[PDB]
């Protein structure tokens, strides 16, 4: 089975640097370009750059200004991409994709899950989680940087009528998100609803129960 | 169908439907190249260590290749040793 | 550098129907050229590559053609499930290999009416000193909705925001969500708490208050 694993989510100052990597599976990365997409929010795929493996040639869009520098370790068959200077520009997530050498196989048809990177000065902060008594019912995820917080009913078990809403950055510079579910009337008072809330970046795990 | 040129001393080939290119190169960068079904071409700055398509002129630049820098065969169209200078941008085979 | 043209930026198109989307290139990129679906926080999917070769595992429905400087991709009989973002993507010549500016798909489906629920800040929250209201709006169409808080009939302004959710992948709907944020002093300083909401399904504004 071919698959790209690519390391974790970045919180960065402005001006620093990072670098993410790219962990193939399944396949011989010199037998590839390894090429790596970036994605502001709310905005389409951009092309950086791409490296041959094999020989170590790299090239990217000059619009990246010698930004960025893809390299490769072939002993443990991964790549990565470095991003210096960063800015607000550079906050999106990154993709890393393999692909071929001739029509046929230019297109990457394997992608890594990508690496969020923020740029941004502001501390780490969990969240605080509150919860929306019923029919609906919920829990407020509120104020915490950065982004992502992830929501489940019933650890998994719950899906079905399931809404969690995008987050919102609030004037305070944190983050607040909803999750809600609709359920019948008659289960408010004999079923146990508990949202499952995870924040990774303050290590932050939360079991809520709602009740009427 | 167009394919890159891979330098770095592996060797290498492309076919399509037969006509294959199997090349070793040196270089800064990957070419792309086209193959016209038998036309070989750059739309070259790589050094080629060997040359062979097989199923007709080689030309240095798209500049003929002098008679002793390649060898004309039953099947195909290779590189002479010795006698190469490692400059290709152009093969014709017409069979 | 070659520069690829995607058109139409949006489309809405009803289960059933047939999708063409588009890209022109700013020159011959002979064919070239690949498209992929992406969906709200996943990776890219290659649908068709070498503008006219199904990837695998790539549903009959996508076909893909063109050639010089001008490629479709045309989804027949479209599924609720086929919503989301296309880009096409060129590899011809020096790079770099330029994606197309994408065209966001959206279903198209009957209006549906929102289920509006009101929730009050919960006792938790008050204690640390702020209070948020939210209002939910469930599974509705189309995507625009109007949501109007009122504090005690008094209509607010500049202390609430709202997200909507990306379209329901089976009946087509979105759900938003509304937050009125006040401080704890605030809040009980008031009464009555209410939530209006507007919409194309509605006969008249819904209303959801305590």
């Amino acid at each position: 089975e071919v698959q790209l694993q690519q390391s974790g989510a970045e919180l960065v100052r402005p001006g620093a640097l990072v670098k993410l990597s790219c962990k193939a599976s399944g396949f011989n990365i010199k037998d590839y370009y390894m090429h790596w997409v970036k994605q502001r929010p709310e905005q389409g795929l951009e092309w950086i750059g791409r490296i041959d493996p094999e020989n170590s040639n790299n090239i990217y869009d000059p619009k990246f200004q010698g930004k960025a520098s893809i390299t490769a370790d072939t002993s443990s068959n991964t790549a990565y991409l470095q991003l210096s200077s960063l800015t607000s520009e550079d906050t999106a997530v990154y993709y890393c994709a393999r692909g071929g050498f001739d029509t046929n196989h230019y297109a990457m048809d394997y992608w890594g899950q990508g690496t969020s990177v923020t740029v941004s000065s502001a501390s780490t902060k969990g969240p605080s989680v509150f919860p929306l008594a019923p029919a609906a019912l919920g829990c407020l995820v509120k104020d915490y940087f950065p982004e992502p917080v992830t929501v489940s009913w019933n650890s998994g078990a719950l899906t079905s009528g399931v809404h969690t809403f995008p987050a919102v950055l609030q004037s305070s510079g944190l983050y607040s998100l909803s999750s809600v579910v609709t359920v019948p009337s008659s289960s408010l008072g004999t079923q146990t609803y508990i949202c499952n809330v995870n924040h990774k970046p303050s290590n932050t795990k939360v079991d809520k129960r709602v009740e009427p | 169908v167009a394919f890159d040129v891979r330098p770095g001393g592996v060797v290498h080939s492309f076919s399509h439907n037969t006509c294959m290119f199997t090349y070793a190169s040196q270089g800064g960068t990957n070419e792309q190249w086209q193959m016209s079904l038998c036309t070989i071409w750059r739309p070259s700055y790589l050094y080629f260590t060997q040359f062979k398509a097989e199923v007709a002129m080689a030309y240095s630049k798209a500049v003929p290749l002098k008679t002793e820098e390649f060898e004309v065969t039953k099947t195909a169209v290779a590189h002479r040793p010795g006698a190469f200078k490692a400059e290709l941008s152009k093969l014709v085979i017409v069979a | 550098d070659i520069q690829m043209t995607q058109s139409p930026a949006s489309l809405s198109v009803s289960v059933g129907e047939t999708v063409t989307i588009t890209c022109r290139a700013s020159e011959n990129i002979y064919s070239n050229l690949a498209w992929y679906q992406q969906k709200q926080g996943k990776s890219p999917q290659l649908l068709v590559y070498a503008a006219t070769n199904l990837a695998d595992g790539v549903p009959s429905r996508f076909s893909g053609s063109g050639s010089g400087t001008q490629y479709s991709l045309k989804i027949n009989s479209l599924q609720s499930e086929d919503f989301g973002n296309y880009y096409c993507q060129h590899f011809w010549g020096t790079p770099p290999w330029t994606f197309g500016g994408g065209t966001k798909l959206e279903i198209k489906r009957t209006v549906a009416a929102p289920s509006v629920f009101i929730f009050p800040p919960s006792d938790e929250q008050l204690k640390s000193g702020t209070a948020s209201v939210v209002c939910l709006l469930n599974n509705f169409y189309p995507r625009e909705a109007k949501v109007q808080w009122k504090v005690d009939n008094a209509l607010q302004s500049g202390n609430s925001q709202e997200s909507v959710t990306e379209q329901d992948s089976k009946d087509s709907t979105y759900s938003l969500s509304s937050t009125l944020t006040l401080s704890k002093a605030d809040y009980e300083k008031h009464k009555v708490y209410a939530c209006e909401v507007t919409h194309q399904g509605l006969s008249s504004p819904v209303t959801k208050s305590f």
